[PDB]
């Protein structure tokens, strides 16, 4: 039975994200003017399908210079961590119940960084090793807050636990009291899902394709399926923290509805702004995280420290 | 299950060996990271859970600089892998070796001592309050707020004394 | 036993797509093919080379910075303490230096890149 | 280097109060106003005694104290405290704030009865 | 370096010693010698040329696993005992290695090799720190577990450093060398003591410092860094010839000076205990040290070394050094034997 | 003080990250030391029984410690259920 | 026209809403009819072990009311 | 714990036989001063675990602190070297026999 719920949780998000590479291409088809699929099946829905056949059936590159163990498992730990930042997702119930659930969501988006570290280094080209070392400067860009962030609103949640939140929201969104974290918080998503305006470690029109330049066929699908996993992640992340779910506890399956109903809001914003700005140079991305974000974030820590000291607002450890 | 710990404190010894051996520091750094991982396990087989979090979170942070230090000034032309020099790989295979030989023998003279393979996971956890609710590691951390504040005081001093270092250090 | 099996699966879905994608398709293998990728000229070097880090002074300051959370971290648990002037003061003190720290680092030029 | 003396098994026979968690739990708060001299006893013994071998009879007298406690509910009270349990038994957490309902009715029927 | 700098770098330079021999728990000592380590090394490097980068390099690998070692009998016996500090119980092992990492962090021999390179790479006045108040740290951890040293490790550290600092000082002819190796050879002199009579090691390393301070101040005073340079004295700054004449003496131990009070109490402690053997070698070979500072007193006070037409320009001008702690100094660690017994108890 | 008035004022226009968080940095210090309910929070912390509360051996001369938890002796949480 | 996104929508809104639902009712399927307990602390753990062993067969969430008394 | 805490202290002992043994690279060298840490930190941490020492888990968390401050002077060491040689390797740094 928790090998079914193995099941019901990876093959839906694996589908879910399937078809958000079919919805980004038409979002951003018709902000342009344009139809995007809608051929390939009625209205496009078979899209996804064809491009996921046509990879695995590519043949995949073995370039002469690639240091292979790490070429190979690079794209590998790129899908199998994408896929394990779900299991403590509550929803309202998680497959996994973690005491310190959102630290596990830390430890593990941030050993994902290394996929991309690895792969660029072991494909052993010069397009690649940019997109790698965009990375490194990605990561101290914007890991210098997130934490910050989360710390600040967790002070109001009382805990690390995951579904403690959705306890904490019963009465309101934790937007509202911390809306000017969720701004950094959501910007601070797009960079750490590589995503414009920041998707400098691939940023095609500077280094072709920087990190996975050397990658074809299904090695190279692994990176683009854990990408859109990941965006889905991070949006249903922001859902469960910021936009509380409405949790009724003889009506579990509202909290779910109303959960993906604001999760793929939020997933639409992300292809929304892609169609919208131009790209930060890396060198800016830094800036903007530690003159601009660092700042505020360490005051809004101090303040949300200071809350519930003098409102005596403390909330429960249980 | 019994085997558990023993297992990943014997998978530490190895990414330790790997580390000893110094590759290219490309795999030196995702042999600490691994073997960090494998720390983080071994933390929360003990019953922890903040401390194994924070020390993998720390190293992955800390090994993502010196991926980018490696780079830019400890790279050549033919980074070495433990495989690429026979000498290196022999010492690798020769210490995990040693390493059998050495629990083995040691299980040999005591049986109870140091290796008691006999007794592995009879004397993991000693004691456990069962009916505790204030228990958990990060606990014990947070009494640097309250209960142990002169040593937060040395961490501060350490991190902020360290920007001014660093800066000093690095100016031409 | 729960964390520990859907990770398995979730390493054993993966591995198995690598595999397929390696064993199912035609190959053809030759020189020009698997040579490194430079926009259709050959590279004058070795990728293996120094590559320069602009921002090496603000990597370091990173790894500072990375501790400075962890002593943050536990302040949900220290925010229970009964000691709770004691705790907000150390807070207090612990944020406002890492600030200083911040903006000195800020005013030397520490985070402008290299040139 | 001494024996250590260990009572017998005959010494540790008691009738056991073997209901559920969250039933303990619903009937937890009158359960701590009815036999708290006898639970008070108990632990005094334990905490002054730091042994339990020297505390097997009045361990014994709370396990009598919470049988009788619990004779009361079923005799007079075990309709509304049945609802109340199960509808606690229901939460992940056994969350009080879930069957205020029910735990009304039960209240008021401890009340006016007994 | 601009004042904010400059302060919290020496400020974090005094705290460390000061939180280590104030600490009563074993990790927050060893946090003390971590802040000593991470503040003199940006000193170290400060003038940034290669021989300086080689300095603060070699200064920072030893020092850095000489810390860990320390840590890990920290650690070792917070297993074995549940506590911070360590007891007559402490496995000897333990004892043992917390020795030998002090003794490097000392630079004592065999673990010396490394002081005599880093006090030529670094400017004058940092080998002054790095040679009397980095010392104090490491030795008032040792002080607090002089019952439970092993005398067999201590007489060998000992009788090495002392048989090397002799011959090291021998060969040199940089004058920051030949403090290396006179620190070196003395640190044997209070290591030997420490588990007799701590307070005959603290007795010598007083007497040690304010012997080397006014030494280094008189280097400083011209940047005299070779015998040939500081053979141009008579000519650059006269006045100084007799006071370095009679530190030279003091340091080599020669009666009727300060300097021979050590030695000589040491000598004393040590028949006491019946380690006449050891003290013999020791008080034989601490002749050696002596002949190195007559050479030295030979080309600087007692013949002339030629000099050059350049110097005549530096006798118009105006000095403001030394200040006059280096009078009092000078004249304390050579003339105050005559007070010994308020030096002992 | 009309140099500085000027001074904020370009801040606020040109640097307003910095000025925001500067005033919050003083808002979070000032708050506790002016606000009525900074003392509760200490006493909610302090109210909550994570440990058993171990009863007291009576000797005969304790009149302020309740015989029974419904005693009116001991400490009151109505300040609490007020709050 | 802009509501032809829609049917990849639909389909991504339904495979979003399945891992709520099927983790909720996969847990009262498994945990008789209730709510899967969830034990933060050793206490809890302790009152799940506890059900277990009274329960009779070996099952924390067989649940014994005074019937059992 | 026995055989844990034996393995432990061999994990923190190859690492020590790393550091003292150079190759080439000094950043190889400052990766094993990092294994030593590893080890230790969890040495420290699993003590307290098997203790149930709550008031001494604040000392593993310290020992990281100060690890990191000393990472990262190793790493701004390391700039001067490859600035003055081209490289990171220990060898140059030979000026100091003479
Ligand atoms: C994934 C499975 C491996 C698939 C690799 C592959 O594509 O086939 C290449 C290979 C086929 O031969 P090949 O393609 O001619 O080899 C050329 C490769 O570039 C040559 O391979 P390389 O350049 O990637 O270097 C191989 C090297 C690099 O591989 C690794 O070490 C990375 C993985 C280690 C984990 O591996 C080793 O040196 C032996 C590793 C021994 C295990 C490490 C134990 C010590 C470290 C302990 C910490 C654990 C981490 O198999
Ligand atoms: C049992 C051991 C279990 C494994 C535990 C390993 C522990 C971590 C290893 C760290 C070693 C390291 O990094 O050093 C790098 C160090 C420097 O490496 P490098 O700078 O890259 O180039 C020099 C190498 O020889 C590479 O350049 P090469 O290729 O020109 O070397 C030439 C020569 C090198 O000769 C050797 O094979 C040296 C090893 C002698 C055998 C020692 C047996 C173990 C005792 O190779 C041979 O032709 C002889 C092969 C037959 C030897 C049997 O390399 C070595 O000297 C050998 C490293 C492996 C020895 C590990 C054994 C450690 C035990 C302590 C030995 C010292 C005891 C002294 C007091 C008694
Ligand atoms: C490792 C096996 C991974 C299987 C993943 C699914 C892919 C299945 C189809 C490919 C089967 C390849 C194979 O094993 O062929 C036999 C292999 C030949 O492999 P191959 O080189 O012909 O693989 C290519 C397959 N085609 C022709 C379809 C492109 O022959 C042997 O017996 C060697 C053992
Ligand atoms: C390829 C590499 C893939 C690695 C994937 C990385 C995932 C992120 C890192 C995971 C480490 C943190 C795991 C964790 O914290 O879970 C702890 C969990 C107990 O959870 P807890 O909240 O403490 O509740 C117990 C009390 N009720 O503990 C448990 O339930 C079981 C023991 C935890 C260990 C599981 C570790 C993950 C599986 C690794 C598989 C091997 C990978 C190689
Ligand atoms: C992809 C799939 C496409 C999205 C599917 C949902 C589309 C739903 C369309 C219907 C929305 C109806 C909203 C009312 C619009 C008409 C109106 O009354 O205007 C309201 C207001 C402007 O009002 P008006 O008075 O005309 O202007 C002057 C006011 N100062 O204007 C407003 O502020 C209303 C804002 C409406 C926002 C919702 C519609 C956008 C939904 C896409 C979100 C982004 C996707 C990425
Ligand atoms: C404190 O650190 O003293 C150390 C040491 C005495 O040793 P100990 O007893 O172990 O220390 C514990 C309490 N002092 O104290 C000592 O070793 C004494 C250090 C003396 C250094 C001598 C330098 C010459 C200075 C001579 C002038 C001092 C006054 C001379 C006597 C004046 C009386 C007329
Ligand atoms: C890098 C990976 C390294 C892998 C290291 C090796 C892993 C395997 C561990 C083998 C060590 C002994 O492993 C196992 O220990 C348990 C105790 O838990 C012993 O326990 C069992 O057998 C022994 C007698 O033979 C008795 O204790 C008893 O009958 C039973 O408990 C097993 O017989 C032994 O096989
Ligand atoms: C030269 C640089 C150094 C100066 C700068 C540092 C100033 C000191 C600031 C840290 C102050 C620590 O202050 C110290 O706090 C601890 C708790 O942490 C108090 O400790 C007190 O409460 C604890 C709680 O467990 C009791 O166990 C203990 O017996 C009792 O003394 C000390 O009584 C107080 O002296
Ligand atoms: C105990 C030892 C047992 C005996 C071992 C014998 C091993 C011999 C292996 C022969 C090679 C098989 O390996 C496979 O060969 C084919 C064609 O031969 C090549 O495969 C690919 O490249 C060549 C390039 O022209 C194409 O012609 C071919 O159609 C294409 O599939 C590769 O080289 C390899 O994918
Ligand atoms: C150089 C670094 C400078 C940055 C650091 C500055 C730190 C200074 C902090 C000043 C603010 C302290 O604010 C202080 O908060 C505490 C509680 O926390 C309040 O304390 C009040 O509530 C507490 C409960 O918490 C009661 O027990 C107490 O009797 C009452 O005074 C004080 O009335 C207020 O003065
Ligand atoms: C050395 C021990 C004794 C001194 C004790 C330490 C206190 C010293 C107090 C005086 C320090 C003031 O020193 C002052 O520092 C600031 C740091 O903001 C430097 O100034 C810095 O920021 C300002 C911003 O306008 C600019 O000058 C520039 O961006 C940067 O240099 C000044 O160039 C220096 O003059
Ligand atoms: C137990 C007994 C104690 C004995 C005390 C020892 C006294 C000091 C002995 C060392 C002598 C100092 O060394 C002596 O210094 C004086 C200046 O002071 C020099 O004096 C001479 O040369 C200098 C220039 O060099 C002239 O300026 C000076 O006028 C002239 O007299 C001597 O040429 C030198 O030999």
């Amino acid at each position: 039975m928790f090998f079914i719920n193995i099941l019901t949780l990876l093959v839906p998000i694996l589908i879910a994200m399937a078809f958000l590479t079919l919805v980004e291409r038409k979002i951003l088809g018709y902000m342009q003017l344009r139809k995007g699929p809608n051929i390939v099946g009625p209205y496009g829905i078979l899209q996804p399908f064809a491009d996921a056949m046509k990879l695995f059936m590519k043949e995949p590159m073995r370039p002469l210079t690639t240091s292979m163990s790490l070429f190979i498992i690079a794209p590998t730990l790129s899908l199998t961590l994408a896929l394990s930042l779900w299991v403590p997702l509550p929803m309202p119930h998680p497959l996994i119940n973690l005491n310190l659930g959102i630290l596990f969501i830390l430890a593990t988006s941030s050993l994902s960084v290394y996929s991309i570290l690895w792969s660029g280094w072991a494909s052993n080209s010069k397009y690649s090793l940019f997109g790698a070392l965009r990375a490194v400067a990605q990561t101290i860009s914007y890991e210098v807050t997130m934490a910050i962030i989360l710390l600040s609103v967790l002070l109001m949640n009382g805990s690390y636990s995951l579904q403690t939140l959705i306890t904490t929201q019963e009465h309101m969104w934790l937007l509202l009291p911390a809306w000017p974290m969720a701004m950094m918080w959501f910007i601070s998503t797009l960079a750490e899902t590589n995503r414009a305006p920041f998707d400098l470690t691939e940023g095609e029109s500077e280094l072709v394709s920087g990190f996975n330049v050397e990658y074809a066929a299904g090695p190279f699908a692994l990176f683009f399926m854990a990408e859109y996993t990941n965006i889905i992640l991070m949006n249903a992340l922001t859902t469960i923290i910021f936009l509380g779910p409405l949790y009724y506890i003889n009506l579990p399956e509202l909290y779910s509805t109303n959960f993906m109903m604001e999760a793929l809001l939020l997933s639409s914003t992300f292809l929304w702004i892609r169609a919208s700005y131009p790209r930060f140079r890396y060198d800016q991305l830094m800036h903007l995280l530690w003159k601009n974000f660092l700042p505020l974030t360490l005051a809004l820590c101090m303040w949300h420290i200071s809350l519930p000291i003098f409102t005596a607002g403390v909330p429960p450890y249980m | 299950m019994n085997n558990y710990i023993f297992v990943l404190s014997s998978l530490f010894l190895v990414g330790c060996l790997g580390l000893a051996l110094k590759p290219s520091p490309i795999y030196g750094g995702l042999g600490l990271i691994v073997s960090g991982f494998v720390g983080c396990l071994m933390v929360l087989g003990f019953g922890g859970s903040f401390l194994g979090l924070m020390v993998f979170l720390i190293y992955l942070g800390g090994m993502l600089v010196v991926f980018g230090y490696t780079t830019a000034m400890a790279t050549e032309e033919y980074p070495e892998t433990w495989g690429s020099n026979w000498l290196i790989l022999g010492f690798l295979v020769l210490g995990v070796i040693m390493e059998v030989f050495l629990i083995c023998v040691l299980n040999y003279y005591d049986e109870v001592g140091v290796i008691n393979l006999d007794g592995l996971g009879d004397w993991l956890m000693y004691e456990v309050d069962d009916v505790g609710v204030m228990l958990e590691g990060g606990i014990g951390v947070a009494a640097m707020y309250s209960c142990a504040t002169w040593m937060m005081v040395v961490a501060g001093w350490s991190l902020f004394a360290g920007i001014f270092i660093i800066i000093e250090i690095t100016r031409d | 036993m729960n964390l520990y099996t859907v990770i398995f699966i979730n390493i054993l879905l993966s591995l198995t797509l690598i595999l397929v994608a390696f064993w199912l398709p035609q190959m053809n293998l030759y020189s020009e093919k698997a040579n490194p990728y430079e926009c259709g000229f050959d590279p004058t070097s070795s990728a293996r080379l120094p590559f320069s880090m602009k921002f090496f002074l603000v990597a370091i300051t990173f790894l500072l910075f990375d501790l400075e959370i962890a002593l943050l971290l536990p302040l949900p648990w220290a925010i229970q303490t009964i000691k709770t002037s004691t705790m907000m003061i150390m807070a207090f003190i612990l944020v406002t230096i890492l600030s200083l720290g911040l903006a000195y680092e800020w005013t030397q030029k520490g985070l402008e890149w290299t040139e | 280097p001494g024996i250590v003396e260990l009572p017998t098994l005959e010494e540790l026979k008691v009738e056991e109060v073997k209901v559920s968690s969250a039933v303990l739990k619903a009937a937890a708060h009158h359960y701590g106003a009815q036999c708290d001299k006898t639970n008070k006893e108990f632990m005094l013994c334990r905490w002054e005694e730091k042994d339990p071998r020297r505390c097997l009879k009045e361990g014994k007298l709370v396990n009598g104290c919470a049988l009788n406690f619990f004779r009361q509910i079923k005799s007079h009270c075990a309709e509304p405290f049945t609802e109340y349990w199960t509808c606690l038994d229901y939460s992940n957490m056994q969350l009080f704030r879930h069957c205020r309902q029910q735990q009304a009715k039960f209240d008021q029927c401890v009340l006016d009865k007994l | 370096m601009n004042p904010i700098t400059l302060a919290i770098i020496y400020f974090t330079i005094f705290l460390g010693p000061v939180i280590t021999m104030s600490s009563t728990n074993l990790m927050l000592m060893w946090v003390g010698l971590e802040f000593s380590l991470l503040a003199i090394i940006p000193m170290l490097i400060n003038k940034k040329n290669p021989r300086s980068t080689e300095a603060a390099t070699k200064y920072f690998v030893t020092q850095a696993t000489a810390s860990m070692i320390i840590l890990l009998a920290i650690v070792l016996n917070y297993k074995q005992l549940g506590t911070w500090m360590f007891q007559q119980q402490t496995n000897g092992l333990i004892l043992n290695m917390t020795l030998m990492a002090l003794s490097m962090k000392l630079g004592l021999a065999p673990f010396h090799f490394w002081l005599p390179e880093v006090t030529q790479g670094i400017p004058l006045h940092m080998g002054l720190i790095l040679l009397t108040w980095q010392k104090i740290a490491p030795l008032s951890i040792l002080i607090q577990i002089y019952p439970l040293l092993n005398s067999t490790i201590i007489l060998m550290l000992a009788i090495t450093s002392i048989f090397m600092g002799a011959w090291g000082g021998l060969n040199q002819t940089q004058m920051r060398k030949i403090m290396a190796y006179s620190s070196i050879a003395h640190m044997g002199w209070m290591l030997a003591i420490l588990p007799y009579n701590p307070s005959l090691t603290l007795l010598n390393l007083m007497i040690y410092i304010i012997l080397t301070a006014p030494m280094f101040m008189a280097l400083m005073l011209n940047n005299s860094m070779t015998i040939n340079s500081i053979s141009l004295l008579w000519n650059k700054t006269p006045a100084m010839l007799t006071m370095i004449s009679l530190m030279l003496l003091s340091l080599g131990g020669l009666p009727p000076l300060t300097g021979f009070l050590p030695k000589w109490i040491i000598i004393t402690e040590l028949m006491k205990n019946n380690c006449l053997i050891m003290a013999t070698l020791m008080a034989m070979m601490a002749l050696l040290n002596l002949f190195f500072y007559t050479r030295l007193i030979y080309s600087t006070s007692l013949t002339m070394f030629p000099t050059n037409n350049n110097s005549k320009m530096m006798t118009h001008q105006t000095k403001t050094k030394p200040n006059l702690m280096f009078s009092t100094l000078a004249i304390m660690s050579t003339m105050t034997l005559p007070l010994a017994p308020q030096l002992i108890t | 003080a009309g140099r500085i008035s000027a001074f904020l004022k370009n801040a606020w226009a040109k640097e307003p990250v910095l000025v925001v968080s500067f005033s919050v940095w003083g808002l979070a210090i000032i708050m506790p030391m002016i606000s009525p309910y900074t003392k509760y929070a200490s006493m909610i912390n302090k109210a909550t029984p994570y440990n058993y509360p171990v009863p007291v051996r009576d000797d005969g001369n304790m009149p302020d410690v309740p015989s029974h938890p419904q005693d009116p002796l001991g400490p009151s949480l109505d300040w609490l259920k007020n709050l | 026209m802009w509501f032809e996104i829609l049917p990849g929508l639909a389909i991504m809104g339904v495979c979003l809403v399945i891992p709520g639902v099927s983790t909720a009712y996969i847990h009262k399927f498994t945990n008789g009819g209730k709510e899967k307990r969830v034990a933060r602390v050793q206490y809890q753990w302790y009152l799940m072990e506890r059900d277990r062993r009274i329960s009779g067969v070996n099952r924390y969430y067989v649940s014994k009311g005074l019937e059992n008394i | 714990m026995p055989s844990t805490f034996f393995n432990l202290t061999m994990a923190f002992s190859l690492s020590l036989l790393g550091t003292l043994m150079f190759r080439s690279h000094l950043m190889s060298t400052l990766l094993c001063l990092e294994g030593m840490v590893l080890s230790l930190f969890i040495m420290t941490s699993v003590t307290s675990l098997n203790s149930n020492s709550m008031s001494s888990m604040p000392i593993p968390i310290t020992i990281l602190v100060f690890a990191a401050c000393e990472a990262a002077v190793g790493l701004a060491l390391l700039v001067k070297v490859s600035n003055t040689y081209g490289t990171d390797y220990v060898q140059n740094l030979n000026l100091l026999q003479c």
